[PDB]
DNA sequence: TGGTCGGCGCCCGAACAGGGACTG
DNA sequence: CAGTCCCTGTTCGGGCGCCG
């Protein structure tokens, strides 16, 4: 019996129509159990084929959870609601959250079920549940409340959310809270034990307002970057200098102060690749000056709230991955490396999935956005396996690329 | 209250700001008219059809086709213009059930609903738009205009509305009978239980009463008490199943339409019959204009077609699914980018078979295609059984390890073991990670003139070896490949090659064993003969070493 | 006579996207 | 610095097969 905030799609844009993909027996069983309870509690109700909108659904286990979590792929809907949760009811981003020694992430998704949803909008939250071997047709539902994973849910609930937060915020002014979709990011500078304790306090605080919380802990200050690095060699072959010149030439699209002249002089002839080439003093100094420049930052790289974040990932082998986040080409807001992740040395897809998640998390903390990923994988390989390894409640945008690596600029 | 209401209906709006169909009827032959008029008049007594005063300004054509394997005729109303203007639905039929999915059941009943479309009420407000005019033996008698009171054959909302309505009716019975299996596909119902045969028939009739309550009638004529049941084009036996016999045309002279039926039949056959190959038969269909055009069979498509027919000679059958035992998929390489696979649980007792022949990419190798086939099998298995089979693959564990660790793309195969059934899948050549000491270094480049389509490909080497070759009707890309081909031809068994072509380096680094381009195939042929190849890239026009010199030669 | 609907599969070709190299 | 041309890969609608 709460007032329902009206919602509309972006003008000229129809609702999502996205086929449901096949699900494993364990996921289908979990979804059927989850939806049966949700229907009894009135969160969802069954619908007919007259509704022409569908959104994909599947189930995940969050990291170490062991308990299934329903997850809806609302990316298409969220793109057609986009203006709503930005222009009007959006959330500001605490630039200080990345600076806190510890940041915990809480799943407050359950709270959204309290508020109801605009009756006119519910037609767009439809999702179909598939059956093994197509024994039954698809069992369609739609949402009567604020759905988890929709981008209107945190905006409509922000009024309710702040009042619940406000006693806690007054008790601890220093602590910083950020809300991205189903997640609450709680960043304190306290010591570990005190930090964990305050999270229990905010848990109880959420409990007496009627919210269950099924703790993702971050240390954004530990986060570092991955500089472009030039090898140190006692002796240089013609091949080594040829590789170095190519890497430096590419780097000059990012750092305009890079110079290859004195290093090019070393390869004037037509020489065997394995021929050892002593460096001249002029080349040694040119190489020295270059290594210093690469320590420096790029000139005039600053985040722009209007522009989308783009993430590129490269597979370096031996369980190592490199990524760059940017908005304009060669103006990188962050560059990093991930090593020894889950599935290292046995599963590229599990590792790529873990990488996408970590990068998205950092983007949420640093900028309150999720990037669009350029994924070094084949479309059919990714779609087949990615849901098996997915442990997050959001889903970023991605595209697929096949760029063979001429030079290992980011890694060594 | 002229028309009674039986079961809950589905609201069906028109597309906004659009109006009902108007189009004149077909000049229907009187012979069809005899069949149509008798059935159509009967509908009104039931309430399926209603008369309408000219207040209904809508006309849509009508026609009839004989029910296959029956004397009866099927009454279908063309709604192509009404479909165009009718609201979109979301189809609830997400696929086709496969018999290999079915678990073994003690008692199986297959029953068919009668007049299934005509037993489901159409939306009351929407009924007006149905209107069509009946024809007479002469053109003198006008014929009555009729609006459907129930789902009509030929509409675009009929299947989804029926399937959703059918599920709602079935759902209470299923909740009361958790251990009955009902496969619901359109109006065909498959009912299986481990109940003993007498008790099972009690439930079967009890279910028939349940469907009767909503006006759904299951005639005895389509009832299937006794095996072998006919279901979704298959023959179902207590412990085995098979496809209903497939007739392959015998034509002595083949048109284009001929090959399509053949091809499409062989794809249906390949779900159980192992080793069906359509590659050469499909080669005949590429770039042809008329479906009617006659085409002669090559000696490749003929040999293919010969062994394909012989596979059909011997009867084959699949078994059912035992959730207790593992799922196993084995794949064989059939040559020319053709792969077949078998999914089974007990050795030599197949659940189903299949093939993956798709050629993806201009340049590829067997390892990529095997990975594609594995993915196609995995998704197919998840649909049918909801799990991924264990894989038996004709690729050495070290071959796969070498490929995926070195490849620049994320790639993965699920849990699998090596099976030593030849032909084994391997990498034909390996590029060196580091430059080869004591091997000649070929700096290669090529250029071509965009206007003349003339170009040169050549190399320079540290030993002083040199070549430049003129080329005709080429491109910059083609000459860069040519330069590399020249270096491979003119070099010893170990060679270092330096190119500035990103195009060529990208093709070759992915270790392709097959290519659409003959030039790449020849490059492959040479790479296989080498003992060691090191490919390296430098940026063009930077005054580097040999690259600068060879660039000048080919530019000339 | 030729003619309807939805689903799934294959194989095709055409139309479209986009990334590099080179041309002014 | 635009505008092409190569070249590749994706998508989508056509035909057929199969099921109601
Ligand atoms: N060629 C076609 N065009 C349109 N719809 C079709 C169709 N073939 C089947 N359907 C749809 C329409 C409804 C259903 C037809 O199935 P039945 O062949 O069994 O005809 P039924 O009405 O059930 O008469 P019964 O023999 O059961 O007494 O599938
Ligand atoms: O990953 C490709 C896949 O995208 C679908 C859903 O599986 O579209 C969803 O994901 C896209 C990429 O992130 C989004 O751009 C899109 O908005 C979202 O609906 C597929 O239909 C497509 O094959
Ligand atoms: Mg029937
Ligand atoms: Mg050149």
């Amino acid at each position: 019996p709460i007032e329902t905030v009206p919602v509309k799609l972006k003008p000229g844009m129809d609702g999502p129509k996205v086929k449901q993909w096949p699900l494993t027996e364990e996921k289908i069983k979990a979804l059927v159990e989850i939806c049966t309870e949700m229907e009894k509690e009135g969160k969802i109700s069954k619908i007919g084929p007259e509704n022409p909108y569908n959104t994909p659904v599947f189930a995940i286990k969050k990291k170490d959870s062991t308990k299934w979590r329903k997850l809806v792929d609302f990316r298409e809907l969220n793109k057609r609601t986009q203006d709503f949760w930005e222009v009007q009811l959006g959330i500001p981003h605490p630039a200080g959250l990345k600076k806190k020694k510890s940041v915990t992430v809480l799943d407050v998704g359950d709270a959204y079920f309290s508020v109801p949803l605009d009756e006119d909008f519910r037609k767009y939250t439809a999702f179909t549940i598939p059956s093994i071997n197509n024994e039954t047709p698809g069992i369609r539902y739609q949402y009567n409340v604020l759905p988890q994973g929709w981008k209107g849910s945190p905006a409509i609930f922000q009024s309710s959310m702040t009042k619940i937060l406000e006693p806690f915020k007054k008790q601890n002014p220093d602590i910083v809270i950020y809300q991205y979709m189903d997640d609450l990011y709680v960043g304190s500078d306290l010591e570990i034990g005190q930090h964990r304790t305050k999270i229990e306090e905010l848990r109880q605080h959420l409990l007496r307002w009627g919210l269950t919380t099924p703790g993702y802990e971050l240390h954004p200050d530990k986060w570092t970057v991955q500089p472009i690095v030039l090898p140190e060699k006692d002796s240089w072959t013609v091949n080594d200098i040829q590789k170095l010149v190519g890497k430096l030439n590419w780097a000059s699209q990012i750092y305009p102060g890079i110079k290859v002249r004195q290093l090019s002089k070393l390869l004037r002839g037509t020489k065997a690749l394995t021929e050892v080439i002593p460096l001249t003093e002029e080349a040694e100094l040119e190489l020295a000056e270059n290594r210093e420049i690469l320590k420096e930052p790029v000139h005039g790289v600053y985040y722009d709230p209007s522009k989308d974040l783009i993430a590129e990932i490269q597979k370096q082998g031996q369980g190592q991955w490199t990524y760059q986040i940017y908005q304009e080409p060669f103006k990188n807001l962050k560059t990093g490396k991930y090593a020894r992740m889950r599935g290292a040395h046995t599963n590229d897809v599990k590792q790529l999935t873990e990488a996408v998640q970590k990068i998205t998390t950092e983007s949420i903390v640093i900028w309150g956005k999720t990037p669009k990923f350029k994924l070094p994988i084949q479309k059919e390989t990714w779609e087949t396996w990615w849901t098996e390894y997915w442990q997050a409640t959001w889903i970023p945008e991605w595209e697929f690329v096949n760029t063979p690596p001429l030079v290992k600029l980011w890694y060594q | 209250m002229v028309p009674i209401s039986p079961i809950e209906t589905v609201p069906v709006k028109l597309k906004p700001g659009m109006d009902g169909p108007k189009v004149k009827q077909w000049p229907l032959t009187e012979e069809k008219i005899k069949a149509l008029v008798e059935i159509c008049t009967e509908m009104e007594k039931e309430g399926k059809i209603s008369k309408i005063g000219p207040e209904n300004p809508y006309n849509t054509p009508v026609f009839v086709i004989k029910k296959k394997d029956s004397t009866k005729w099927r009454k279908l109303i063309d709604l192509r213009e009404l479909n165009k203007r009718t609201q979109d639905f979301w189809e609830v039929q997400l696929g086709i059930p496969h018999p290999a999915g079915l678990k073994k059941k003690k008692s199986v009943t297959v029953l068919d609903v009668g007049d299934a479309y005509y037993s489901v009420p159409l939306d009351e407000d929407f009924r007006k738009y149905t209107a069509f005019t009946i024809p007479s033996i002469n053109n003198e008698t006008p014929g009555i205009r009729y609006q459907y009171n129930v789902l009509p054959m030929g509409w675009k909302g009929s299947p989804a509305i029926f399937q959703s309505s059918m599920t709602k009716i079935l759902e209470p019975f299923k909740k009361q009978n958790p251990d009955i299996v009902i496969y619901q596909y359109m109006d065909d119902l498959y009912v299986g239980s481990d109940l003993e045969i007498g008790q099972h028939r009690t439930k079967i009739e009890e279910l028939r009463q349940h469907l009767l309550r909503w006006g759904l009638t299951t005639p005895d004529k389509k009832h299937q008490k006794e095996p072998p049941f006919l279901w979704m084009g298959y023959e179902l036996h207590p412990d085995k199943w098979t496809v209903q016999p497939i007739v392959l045309p015998e034509k002595d002279s083949w048109t284009v339409n001929d090959i399509c039926k053949l091809v499409g039949k062989l794809n249906w056959a390949s779900q159980i019959y192992p080793g069906i190959k359509v590659r050469q038969l499909s080669k005949l269909l590429r770039g042809t204009k008329a479906l009617t055009e006659v085409i002669p069979l090559t000696e490749e498509a003929e040999l293919e077609l010969a062994e394909n027919r012989e596979i059909l000679k011997e009867p084959v059958h699949g078994v059912y699914y035992d959730p207790s035992k593992d799922l196993i998929a084995e794949i064989q390489k059939q040559g020319q980018g053709q792969w077949t696979y078998q999914i089974y649980q007990e050795p030599f007792k197949n659940l189903k078979t299949g093939k993956y022949a798709r050629m993806r990419g201009a340049h590829t190798n067997d390892v990529k295609q095997l990975t594609e086939a594995v993915q196609k099998i995995t998704t197919e298995s998840i649909v049918i059984w909801g799990k991924t089979p264990k894989f038996k693959l004709p690729i050495q564990k070290e071959t796969w390890e070498t490929w995926w660790t070195e490849y620049w793309q994320a790639t993965w195969i699920p849990e699998w073991e090596f099976v030593n059934t030849p032909p084994l899948v391997k990498l034909w050549y390996q590029l060196e990670k580091e430059p080869i000491v004591g091997a000649e270094t070929f700096y290669v480049d090529g250029a071509a003139n965009r206007e003349t389509k003339l170009g040169k490909a050549g190399y320079v080497t540290n030993k002083g070896r040199q070549k430049v070759v003129p080329l005709t009707n080429t491109t910059n890309q083609k000459t860069e490949l040519q330069a590399i081909y020249l270096a491979l031809q003119d070099s010893g068994l170990e060679v270092n090659i330096v190119t500035n072509s990103q195009y060529a380096l990208g093709i070759i680094q992915a270790q392709p064993d097959k290519s659409e381009s003959e030039l790449v195939n020849q490059i492959i042929e040479q790479l296989i003969k080498k003992e060691k190849v090191y490919l390296a890239w430098v940026p063009a026009h930077k005054g580097i070493g040999g690259n600068e010199q060879v660039d000048k030669l080919v530019s000339a």
